[PDB]
């Protein structure tokens, strides 16, 4: 059952992931057009924002990584 | 009194004999060398620049130098020598243009923010006929002594100015100065005068400023995060020295990379962030900055790097050595309401 | 001999015509300089609760032509302008312009006509403005919106020692709990939002009530914007009674970061969008030269409101539940 939990929380860490690489691009892609200084704090603060719920991610799965290496020594 | 102490003398400037014979006379517009044109450029300086530079002693008739030879002395201590071509006056004008009505140009580019194209003195009338501006030989040494005041800052802003100043704006707004000298000891409010003009920030509006520490150094007690506040209060000023009257400005940028690895440079062990940053890196960015760089002419001012935030002043630190003549900002210091147009790319 | 020199605060610079023209006295024969910038102090004063400085007038700039001007914040130019010449700026239907171009700043109207028409619009019931007036509307605007560089702390100290004079023990009470540097900053909080600081003693009732208990800034600043009830109401409704989604408040849950000494908006970037989108297909555009409507927030994420959607409509009043009079009646 922990491979299933595994499973769940890599999805759940790999669609903050793609969030998170969609608004680093936006980022560059901003940069490369022009936009204002409003835009590009806005985003810069956006992206110190969402870090903390990468890390979240990132922590919930190295936990799971826990456990499930716990169940493979089972 | 011989038996005394005598105090060092700031600023002083030698000439050797025929440039002393020279200051005897008047100009075209009649103006004295010591009287008239020194003061102007320290009040132009103030007004540019939130500096009190001192007095100019001049000593005439140097027995180490020619006659169309000047040297500025720091503290004492000569700094930097010149010369100036014999009945040639300096003027920025382009190779196209020095050909374009057949006059001489000779090529001496004497110190590196002044114009390096000399034109023979009996060629004045032909220059005002053009509309181009040419400046005295008297004119060409003040302004190397303006370059001097702005390169050195550094030296002239000590306590008992920042006292002084202090003191004059006890007159008007004594309890802001209260404040801010409940917040911020004397020694580090002069501390972060130095590191804002370091960067060729001026201090005349103090009055901004001193808003800004009461501010900020309620929570901050560093100098150089402080100063960071500073210059991201003083957008306006930024913004209008930068973008020079558009509805735009035109800079630099970095790669998100090098971004992305002067993150190395975190120092924590230590009190202050001082550099950790592979060796190499030094040439390996500056390559690509030396194949990036517009030069500017000699008149105007360079272009503009725009940075992250928190890498702004480790950019000015490390490219200050090569390039004095790079003003570096982040985000934060310019308005939002302008359109930064993308134009360097350098990786 | 030198010494230092002060920032000047507000510089005005004109072309020669302009130059030429403030030499002389206007329609009802009252002064530009003399008049007409000391009654626009005095509104701007009487409307909300600044002190602002004397103005410095430098004629015939080098750098503008003669129907051009330019303002300076601290010696350092804020924003340039133009006046067509024998143009006056009247507010037209756009279809007048044949039964009979240029919008200089985001808040002057767009129309100038040729000044030669007087009769027609006072016949015809038309409000005209001199140029020398639009130059008032546009520094009014200016100092609407450039409060904030205004309103310090020695100016703060100012208008506390004139209170002194007629409340005195008020005064004393007020600043044993609170120091300067804070009145300042609630003072500032209020003038973001245009709240009128005129009435002091309001606000200082209201502060020696609640920072017995409250040392935070950021509540003292609600409270009174809470005891200002009448003032808002009177504002906002124009003497009415009636001229927002319940998930966007269960979401504004989310922003509870307090860790540090202030808060955080921990938000989902997104909703920057979910609000923006639905917000500009929502808005009422008001009649140039009116008030934009208002909008109503639950109590304590006011200020989370406000700090959001000022950036693309700086021009729309955020408040709350609480700072309405308790008698007044999309996502």
């Amino acid at each position: 059952i922990e491979q299933e939990k595994l499973r769940e929380k890599e999805a759940e860490r790999d669609k903050v992931k793609n969030h998170y690489m969609q608004k680093i691009q936006q980022l560059r892609d901003l940069l490369d057009e022009g936009t204002t200084s409003d835009a590009v704090l806005q985003i810069k603060s956006y992206i110190k924002v969402v870090a903390v719920q990468l890390s979240e991610e990132e922590e919930k799965v190295n936990k799971q990584k826990e456990v499930v290496l716990a169940a493979s020594k089972e | 009194n011989p038996d005394d102490y005598s105090l060092t003398l700031p600023v002083i400037l030698e000439l050797g004999k025929d440039l002393s014979k020279l200051i005897q006379h008047k100009t075209k517009s009649g103006q004295s060398f010591v009287d008239d044109m020194i003061p102007k450029m320290r009040q132009a300086l103030y007004q540019d620049i939130g500096i009190r530079y001192p007095g100019i002693h001049v000593r005439t008739d140097s027995p180490s130098l020619e006659g169309y030879d000047y040297m500025i002395l720091l503290n004492e201590v000569p700094y930097v020598r010149g010369k100036i071509p014999p009945h040639h006056v300096l003027t920025n004008e382009v190779e196209d243009n020095l050909s374009r009505y057949n006059l001489p140009f000779i090529t001496y580019k004497n110190a590196a923010g002044l114009p390096s194209a000399w034109v023979s003195e009996d060629a004045k009338a032909i220059l005002e006929k053009a509309a181009i501006k040419y400046w005295t030989p008297l004119e060409v040494i003040i302004l190397h002594l303006s370059y001097f005041f702005h390169k050195s800052s550094q030296e002239f802003l000590g306590i008992q100015e920042v006292r002084s100043m202090i003191e004059f704006m006890e007159r008007s707004f004594p309890d802001l100065v209260k404040e801010v000298t409940r917040l911020i000891p004397l020694q580090k409010l002069t501390e972060i005068f130095k590191r804002l003009v370091q960067e060729q920030i001026s201090i005349k509006d103090l009055r901004t400023i001193l808003e800004s520490l009461s501010e900020w150094a309620q929570t901050e007690k560093d100098t150089v995060l402080l100063t960071e506040y500073v210059r991201s209060s003083l957008k306006l000023y930024i913004s209008f020295k930068f973008s020079q009257g558009q509805s735009a400005i035109s800079v630099y940028l970095l790669d998100p990379e090098i971004e992305e690895m002067i993150r190395g440079a975190i120092k924590q062990t230590s009190a202050g962030s001082y550099l950790a940053l592979d060796p190499d890196s030094v040439n390996l960015i500056l390559k690509s900055m030396r194949n990036t760089i517009t030069p500017t002419p000699a008149g105007g001012q360079p272009p503009v790097l725009l940075t992250a935030i928190d890498v702004r002043r480790y950019v000015r630190k490390l490219i200050e050595t090569e390039f004095p003549d790079i003003a570096v900002i982040s985000y934060q210091e310019i308005l939002p309401e302008i359109r930064i147009q993308p134009l360097g790319r350098i990786q």
